[PDB]
C-alpha cells in the first residue's frame, strides 16, 4: 500500500464507526508507533498488509516492515515541535520548551500538552524536521494535566 | 482489524502556535511502560 514517508492515523473498525486509536510515522520504509495503540497487531495499508518486525512493552514501541530507523535526539536546549495529528482534526504543530523527567537511568526530555489519547504516536520534531521520540507515554500531574515523555527508540 | 491514512508530511512549521510549560518531575518507569510520579 501507500510507504510514502510521513505522518499518519492508526484507525479501526471494531468499535463504533470508524475510530482513530493511535497516529505513527513512516520513514524509510518502515512504521513507527507507539505498543499501546496496535498492542502489536498487524496493520492495513489499503490492500497491503504491514507485519510487526520489533516491539518492547516497557518502551511503549513497536516497528512495522523493518527496525526502528528514528535516531534523532532533543538536545535539551531547544524549543521542539509536536506535530499533534487528533482524532477528526488536521496535522497541526505545537511548538514547546520540554522540560525534564529525571529518572533513576538518566533524564528524558517531555512535553507538557494535553490533547486526546488516540493522538499518541504523535511525532515529536527538532528544527531541521527531524523525529526525535513520539508523544503519548507519561504521566498526570496533581492539577489533572498530562506530560508525555520525548519517547525515542534505537537505531540498531 | 486496524489500518492507516496519511495524515501529512513531516516538516517544521515556522510561526506555529508556541504553548505549554516545562516542568522537571522525579518520575519512575515500570515493567509495564508505565510511568508514575515519584514523591
Ligand atoms: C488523554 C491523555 C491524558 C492526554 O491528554 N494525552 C494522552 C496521551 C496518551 C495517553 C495514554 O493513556 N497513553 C498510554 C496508554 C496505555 C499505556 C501507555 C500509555 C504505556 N503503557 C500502556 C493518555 C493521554
Amino acid at each position: 500500500g501507500e510507504t510514502t514517508d510521513g505522518v499518519y492515523r492508526v484507525m479501526t473498525r471494531r468499535l463504533l464507526g470508524s475510530t482513530q486509536v493511535g497516529v505513527g510515522v513512516m520513514q524509510e520504509g518502515v512504521f513507527h508507533t507507539m505498543w499501546h495503540v496496535t498492542k502489536g497487531a498487524a496493520l492495513r495499508s489499503g490492500e497491503g498488509r504491514l507485519d510487526p518486525y520489533w516491539g518492547d512493552v516497557k518502551q511503549d514501541l513497536v516497528s512495522y516492515c523493518g527496525p526502528w530507523k528514528l535516531d534523532a535526539a532533543w538536545d535539551g536546549l531547544s524549543e521542539v515541535q509536536l506535530l499533534a495529528v487528533p482524532p477528526g482534526e488536521r496535522a497541526k504543530n505545537i511548538q514547546t520548551l520540554p522540560g525534564i523527567f529525571k529518572t533513576k537511568d538518566g533524564d528524558i526530555g517531555a512535553v507538557a500538552l494535553d490533547y486526546p489519547a488516540g493522538t499518541s504516536g504523535s511525532p515529536i520534531l527538532d528544527k531541521c524536521g527531524r523525529v526525535i521520540g513520539l508523544y503519548g507515554n507519561g504521566v498526570v500531574i496533581k492539577n489533572g494535566s498530562y506530560v508525555s515523555a520525548i519517547t525515542q527508540g534505537k537505531r540498531e | 482489524d486496524m489500518y492507516i491514512e496519511r495524515a501529512g508530511d513531516i516538516t517544521w512549521e515556522k510561526d506555529a502556535e508556541v504553548t505549554g510549560n516545562s516542568p522537571r518531575l522525579d518520575v519512575a518507569l515500570d515493567e509495564s511502560g508505565d510511568f508514575s510520579l515519584v514523591e
